[PDB]
Order: C-alpha cells, then structure tokens, then sequence
C-alpha cells in the first residue's frame, strides 16, 4: 500500500502535474506579468492553479 | 489551447499533419471520412471518439 502510494505521487514533470498534485504549493510575483496573464487564462489547466 | 499557440499546431492540409502525429505527440480535430480513409490505408493510426 505504501509503494503503491508513493508510486502514485509521481515527481512533477510539467505544469499539468503540479495541476493535479496539489501537496507542493506555487506561486509567482503578485503584480507581474505571470499573474497579469493567468488571470486571463481560458486553459484550464494554467486556469486551475490560477484559481 | 489552439489560439494560445496558433503558430505551431494549425497544419496547413490534412497530408502535412500526417507528419507532425507520426513524429511527436501530436493529434487532431480533422473530421470526416479523411480518418476513415486514413485507417486502413495503414496501421500505424487510431481513430478515436465518435
């Protein structure tokens, strides 16, 4: 059970990964262009982990 | 997610994205029967959806 867990919890390889696992957290500079673009993002993908 | 890269993934005939699925991790939201002629004209792809 454990290795199955933890073979689950695969290692982050792009951004659609840190979209579905959410235990490390993320972010970016508050009022930058990072932030002014994912406000607008219709993706959801980049949409979800700006929400 | 086709307007945010319209410079990459928008092919221009249905022949020259043949390539583009044969070589990368690409796909397609081409239609008719383009995909039915496709299918058995060798089997190397895969219609997928109604």
């Amino acid at each position: 059970a454990f290795l199955t867990v933890e073979r689950m919890e695969s290692p982050i390889d792009s951004a659609d990964d840190l979209a579905k696992q959410t235990k490390i957290e993320y972010g970016a500079v508050e009022d930058g262009a990072t932030m002014t673009f994912f406000k607008k993002s219709k993706i959801s993908t980049y949409d979800k982990m700006w929400a | 997610f086709m307007s945010s890269r319209r410079q990459s993934v928008l092919v221009k005939s249905n022949e020259e994205g043949i390539q583009r699925v044969l070589t990368s991790d690409y796909a397609f939201l081409m239609e008719s029967t383009t995909i039915e002629f496709v299918t058995q004209r060798n089997c190397n792809l895969t219609q997928i959806g109604g």
